[PDB]
């Protein structure tokens, strides 16, 4: 699948 | 053009790549465009 980049909501 | 919009790369910006697509990392925010950040 696709995911998303790292650093998300803390 | 690629992303032309008048708008080029975000200011205060750093682009990377997940773990295709690409994105110009909103750290300074708090996500990240996947598609433009301003179009």
């Amino acid at each position: 699948g696709t995911p998303p980049p790292p650093y998300t909501v803390g | 053009f690629e992303i032309p919009d008048d708008v080029p790369l975000p200011a205060g910006w750093e682009m990377a790549k997940t773990s295709g697509q690409r994105y110009f990392l909103n750290h300074i925010d708090q996500t990240t465009t996947w598609q433009d950040p301003r179009k």
